């Protein structure tokens, strides 16, 4: 589990700094890694979709490596991951910048930390009145995003297994690893590098040029309703 | 292209008035003595779950009946209304005598007793 | 199971287990077995003593099975309900409620049938352990396993295995219609005509 | 280009007493135009990888548009081609609410056994949390099944976005030079707006 | 809960038209009828899981029992185009078929909506009117000419050229249903879009010759059989909505109206429970010089077509 | 949890089963109601006797009330307790398992 | 916003199926293809005011351009029944046509949904499977056999007999799509209704012989052309919804399943984004003795049909 988390953390060009990772901390039958987000993300004050996808891919990593190695008998060791992913996935759909559910009345304010702010869990946020079909779109989107990050995690963790069991053997032998050791061990291994997710879209400061559009907004209006039944 | 939010404070008053004959006083569409509300009441009765749609339809019926009565007896004095508007715009003061003169010269038609929203159940006193 | 006594009245059985730490992992089969073990007293009292002889306590045993099955469906994520983690309070949108109810009912059908099938095969061992408990009032693990391995077994008909899609097939947004899609060509809204089979136009 | 550090909804409504119904459309158009420019000027084809979810002003813009739409729909009781569906329980609910507002403004198995059969075997307050739980669940199911007024606001915002896109596309050079100016000089005023409108 | 009788539901247009009528949420019973091959169509449509019942009648002997309780009479019967054969003989055979069909309707059900499809409908609707007059049961408010194909083609071409959303586009069409007589009112097209002169010219000729384009594109295999079924189904559902009491049944039909000197004219009408309720008077004035000269050009040809129809419908036996 | 609709299951999620929860209580009242009618209709003579005694004396103890019950009572066949049910189930199980034993033995031997 | 390619859209089944596919709210591009008479079908379908565009391709030379970016491949190709023509030559012609078409889709677009409509689909789905195997592009989760017509017929007959409202009535159907192998599961019919013995007998024989009743009702005019198009359009719409991401896409198809010893079997399946996602395993447990011996009788016939299909599909060139 820890080795899969470490591998999917260090398969990315611009993930958080891996401080260390310890198995069985103080006799508890668990394991823990420490990741420190970069200072630019803190200074930004917001999160990007690429960065949250960063988070659910890395959070999938442990259970994904467990399922890859041990097989299809999946345990509940990554339950917190299965929670955290879902929470961040909900911020993917609740947000007003979603292409499918941007212009719809999602969670509304009754009337009145961390890098990722869960607007769903606000004390003044109580879910708005939905239909049956609108909620089905919500469930479909959350399932789509969870399955996309899931497929990315599986594909990455079969892409490089040698680094996985190398970090694993380090985790048995030392019972504690550090980010410098992790970086120096895959330095001469040449892993399949992931693409950068959080590279900022930027404008040239003084290059006089008409930068283009596609030519449209990407929002699609919410109109899903079946035709009326027969015998009317 | 030019609408108003002026009559809204009246229209909700109509939304207040109609339900009073349906819940409180029993002056419903069928003259039913069913009473579900009192002057000192805090809430209503059990009211059912699908029974609310029926009385809601009743309340919309009496509201629309009053609306259509007002429309029928207001669209027949269109020119009188235009006259009153322009006299009000050009004089800025009008009295009851002036309104009487306007509705007399321009042909205002008044309503006649007995006044009912629906004549299908009206009766005469003894 | 280590020790067993009948000297006390409790909401839960007075059984004692040999606790071994190390529960890092628990499979779906472990959750199913826990659900089956949860609703034992109601099944045994309904079998030997009938429905009209249930206690107020032993009938309050399938409720814990209900809580455990809802935990398995919602907060574990190896069922066909999805691969998300829902906290029972409010992140349950009205589309997933019929799916949760149908999966829960299917799980209780499977669990109750398995409880009724297991106990009727080991009836001789059941009554032998009951008689030994009635005589002594304190029984040990070794004699429990001895009676388990030595008592005769009546063969029973196999139970029907649990499947989630077979119960979710009739729990959708449209309902029962959507499995038998009639299809309709409608020209009324707008200036266009659409022939749909359950699809939203 | 420096980050700012909130209750403009109440000011516009408390200042507008007898205003027209057409200025609501203009307010909604102005409160939903930044997302149009963002979607236009951000380069196509990431898998939504470069959006700015859950930040400062987009939440206030969404709340303002939702409030404007609710105000416009609740007061509909030519300008508009059609009207809101008007759920057939809103009328009597409004009437009862007005009546109540005017009224307001006008001022565990019973462990002791029963020796007499007349007494009950259960206390009245034993199963009371389950009654409230079932009532709350049923009320939640009833309330979350009758919002027939959710598909109307979405398409209205869709047409607003389409008009904003069509208006921004032709005058794209204005915002292009203006963005170049904002990247050039850090601070920016409305006199520079009126100068750079050329 | 209405009843629709298709007269000629085993030909080219008839089978897809019956297929579309069956699957509507308004039809509950349906009589298919043709001189032959109507058993198989009813057998095929009897397996679809839609609650609209299907019964069929074969031959003139059961045509008397076909038109009981009928609210809408659909007449798509009529031979498609064949090699080596001219306009005159097709006019005679289609006219004779529609005479027999409307005479059967007048004998059985005077009170049913009559939809005439057979070509040329410009000279066929007057024939139906005359044979309804001869029995004293002519109701001019319950006899339509299906001319929705021109409107559908106009919407398609306008939305393809100006790149507009297809559902929102609807283009008024006046005149008739044969070549030059179809005049699209491109200056009254909603949503509002500004057209040029060449675009209007090319759209007008494309709308007027689209049927010719299809019948040469088929290489003599017949005429339009799927778009015709689409337009006929749209008009049938509109007429059924009119029978429901719906207060905004606005269509484009070829009916006996008095907008111009012509007795029969295709324009926007508003249909009610009893049939024709109003004719939209906002279509015939406000036109530019293009639509004016096109209208005065097509007026004489439409008059000639209507005169040919009314003269052929009054020939002695 | 004492009912037998599915198996106890005092809580559900959909509104249909929540509505059906309160249906079983009213049918249970109805069946108790008809049972009370049958019980009181079986015992009319003792009913009249005990009503007359209650009016004349305004009080009654166990002995005289039970004496009147024995004088004018109807048949009250008592359902078996749990001991008799356990005994009959045990003997049925023993006879069935020995039947299985012989059907194994004499078919095998 | 998906692309559908109909291979053989100018025959009997093809034209109504293409017309019904055009009226779907999810189709955005339609690629008609047949060896001949496909220009006229495209001309007919290019005038409907539906935003689903229509393009046609003629001949195997342009078949390579027909399958670009196609998500759903529909194969209703295959000549209808001819007088004097036996089973083996019909199977040879239809199997050769579907073999060439499956070779083409394997060469061009191997990640597209494949729907087989040609009769018998019991011996045609294995042919497509073997041809896809020969190119190394076979996906068992993206290859279906359309047997929806049996389900529709079962629902219609059961609702007609038991006087149930036809919207909710669904009857599970297992086996295949040819005569006796179609077994309706009348004991698992919703809504819950109790059946007698002779009612189940007559309903089962009627469901099994409705196809031959259709073909003898037409008096040798072909096969079912409106109900087959109905079932194919229903399955195409369900497959298009499956690509849209709906999590409750359940159908009845003849696919490669391991629920029995038979490699291919018609049963209730659940379709996802990547094709087949689940197979309803509970359909075969809970049957009475009637359905048990019906399955035992149909197993050998279906095995023979599948063996014949695989035997033809691996014949040397």
């Amino acid at each position: 589990h820890e080795a899969g988390h470490i591998v999917l953390a260090h398969l990315f060009p611009r993930f958080d700094w891996h401080a260390f990772s310890q198995l069985l901390p103080g006799g508890k039958e668990t394991a823990v890694s420490v990741f420190y987000p970069r200072e630019d993300m803190v200074d930004q004050g917001y999160t990007t979709f690429g960065y949250m996808k960063m988070q659910m891919v890395v959070a999938h990593g442990g259970r994904c490596a467990e399922r890859v190695v041990f097989g299809d008998n999946v345990t509940d060791g990554g339950k917190d991951d299965l929670e955290k992913i879902t929470k961040i996935a909900r911020e993917m759909v609740i947000s007003p910048q979603s292409a499918r559910l941007g212009l719809t009345q999602l969670v509304k304010k009754i009337g009145m930390g961390e890098l990722i702010k869960y607007r769903w869990d606000h004390p003044h946020v109580m879910p708005a009145e939905m239909s049956v079909e609108v909620s089905e779109l919500f469930t479909r989107e959350l399932t789509r995003y969870i399955e996309e990050t899931e497929e990315l995690a599986m594909n990455a963790l079969r892409a490089n297994r040698h680094i996985l069991d190398l970090i694993t053997r380090e985790l048995l032998e030392k019972s504690r690893i550090t980010g410098l050791e992790v970086e120096e061990k895959m330095k001469d291994l040449s892993p399949l590098m992931f693409e950068d997710f959080v590279k900022p879209f930027q404008i040239n400061p003084d290059d006089e040029e008409l930068l283009p559009h596609k030519d449209r907004v990407s929002y699609q209006p919410v109109d899903l309703r079946a035709a009326p039944l027969h015998r009317s | 292209g030019d609408e108003n939010f002026l009559s809204s404070s009246e229209i909700t008053k109509a939304q207040e008035i109609a339900t009073r004959m349906v819940l409180q006083y029993g002056w419903g569409p069928d003259d039913s003595p069913a009473v579900y509300y009192a002057t000192n009441a805090v809430s209503a009765l059990s009211m059912g779950n699908n029974h609310e749609y029926e009385m809601a339809g009743k309340v919309e019926k009496i509201y629309d009946l009053a609306y259509e009565k007002a429309k029928g007896m207001l669209l027949k004095n269109r020119r009188v209304l235009e006259k009153i508007t322009e006299e009000l715009l050009e004089f800025e003061i009008l009295t009851h005598k002036d309104l009487e003169r306007i509705v007399h010269e321009n042909g205002g038609i008044r309503e006649k007793e007995p006044f009912f929203l629906s004549g299908t159940n009206y009766n005469e006193a003894l | 199971i280590s020790e067993t006594d009948i000297n006390s009245i409790r909401s839960q059985p007075n059984m004692r287990y040999s606790e071994t730490s190390g529960r890092v992992f628990a499979r779906k089969s472990d959750y199913v077995n826990s659900i089956i073990r949860a609703c034992a007293p109601r099944v045994v009292e309904e079998e030997m003593f009938g429905i009209e002889n249930l206690c107020w306590i032993s009938a309050k045993s399938t409720l814990e099975a209900s809580q455990r099955a809802e935990f398995l469906i919602l907060q574990t994520g190896m069922t066909a309900f999805g691969k998300a983690y829902y906290r029972n309070q409010r992140d349950l949108v009205p589309n997933l409620v019929p799916k949760l109810e149908a999966l829960r009912d299917e799980y209780m059908r499977f669990a109750v049938e398995k409880c009724s099938s297991i106990l009727q095969e080991y009836q001789s061992a059941l009554e032998e352990i009951t008689d030994v408990l009635l005589e002594k009032g304190e029984i040990k693990a070794d004699e429990i396993w001895n009676i388990y391995n030595t008592a005769p077994r009546i063969p029973q008909k196999p139970v029907r295995p649990v499947d989630e899609y077979g119960a979710l097939i009739y729990a959708g947004r449209w309902g029962i219609h959507g499995v038998s899609l009639p299809g309709r060509v409608t020209f009324s809204p707008g200036n266009i005509g659409f022939a749909t089979f359950g699809a939203p136009r | 280009i420096y980050m700012k550090k909130s209750y403009l909804y109440k000011w516009y409504f408390e200042l507008g007493t007898s205003m027209k119904k057409f200025t609501i459309l203009l307010y909604l158009l102005s409160c939903s135009a930044g997302s149009v420019a963002q979607d236009l000027w951000s380069l196509p084809v990431p898998d939504e990888k470069n959006r700015i979810t859950s930040y400062g002003f987009v939440e206030n813009d969404s709340d303002l548009v939702h409030g404007l739409l609710e105000v416009q729909g609740a007061l509909v009781g030519t300008l508009l081609f059609r009207s809101e569906p008007r759920d057939p329980l809103y009328m009597m609910q409004d009437g009862s609410c007005s009546i109540v507002d005017q009224r307001f403004l006008y001022e565990t198995s019973q462990t002791d056994p029963p020796t007499s059969i007349y007494k009950r075997w259960f206390i009245k307050n034993t199963q009371e949390k389950h009654f409230e739980l079932l009532i709350q669940r049923q009320r939640w199911l009833r309330t979350n099944s009758s919002l027939s007024n959710g598909f109307f606001r979405s398409n209205t915002r869709s047409e607003s976005y389409q008009y904003l896109s069509n208006l921004f596309i032709s005058n794209g050079t204005l915002l292009d030079r203006m963005t170049k100016t904002l990247l050039k000089k850090r601070w920016l005023f409305s006199d520079e707006m009126k100068i750079g409108f050329m | 809960s209405y009843k629709v009788a298709v007269l000629g539901a085993a030909g080219g247009i008839g089978q897809p038209l019956s297929l579309l009528i069956k699957m509507s949420p308004l039809v509950s019973t349906l009589h298919l009828y043709d001189i032959a091959n109507v058993k198989g169509v009813a057998a095929d449509l009897s397996h679809c899981n839609t609650p609209s019942q299907v019964r069929d009648f074969t031959g003139p002997s059961e045509l008397a029992d076909c038109l009981k309780d009928v609210n809408v009479v659909v007449i798509p019967a009529g031979v498609p185009r064949k090699p080596g054969m001219t306009r005159d003989d097709l006019f005679n055979i289609n006219a004779n078929i529609v005479k027999t069909l409307v005479e059967a309707v007048a004998e059985n059900c005077p009170n049913a909506f009559i939809h005439i499809i057979s070509n040329p409908v410009n000279s066929t609707v007057p024939i139906a009117a005359e044979v309804l007059k001869k029995k004293g049961v002519y109701d001019p408010k319950k006899l339509f000419g299906v001319t929705t194909l021109d409107v559908v083609r106009a919407n398609t071409f306008v939305s393809q050229k100006k790149n507009l959303k297809l559902i929102d586009v609807d283009v008024p069409v006046i005149g008739g249903h044969a070549g030059i007589t179809i005049l699209p009112l491109l200056s009254k097209t909603k949503p509002s879009v500004n057209f040029t002169d060449e675009e209007i010219q090319e759209l007008t000729v494309r709308i007027q010759n689209a049927g010719t384009e299809v019948v040469d594109a088929k290489a003599g295999a017949g005429s339009a059989t799927l778009s015709m079924a689409y337009a006929a189904a749209r008009f049938v559902e509109s007429s059924l909505r009119a029978l429901d009491g719906d207060g905004d049944v606005y269509e484009c039909s070829f009916v006996e109206s008095t907008l111009t000197d012509l007795p029969f004219f295709a324009s926007r009408v508003k249909i009610g429970k009893n049939g024709l309720e109003a004719v939209i008077e906002s279509d015939l004035q406000g036109l530019t010089e293009y639509e004016q000269k096109a209208l005065e050009a097509l007026k004489v040809e439409l008059k000639a077509s209507i005169d040919k129809g009314v003269a052929f419908a009054n020939k002695p036996a | 949890g004492l009912s037998d609709k599915h198996h106890g299951l005092n809580n559900f999620w959909v509104a249909d089963r929540i509505n059906d929860i309160d249906v079983e209580a009213l049918r249970i009242l109805n069946m108790c109601y008809e049972r009370a009618k049958e019980i009181l209709g079986r015992n009319r003579t003792l009913m009249d006797e005990v009503v007359e005694k209650l009016v004349q004396k305004k009080s009654l103890t166990k002995q005289e009330f039970f004496t009147l019950v024995e004088l004018y009572g109807s048949s009250k066949p008592m359902p078996p307790s749990i001991l008799e049910l356990r005994k009959i189930k045990r003997l049925e199980l023993e006879e069935m398992v020995l039947k299985l034993d012989m059907t194994t033995a004499r078919n095998s031997s």
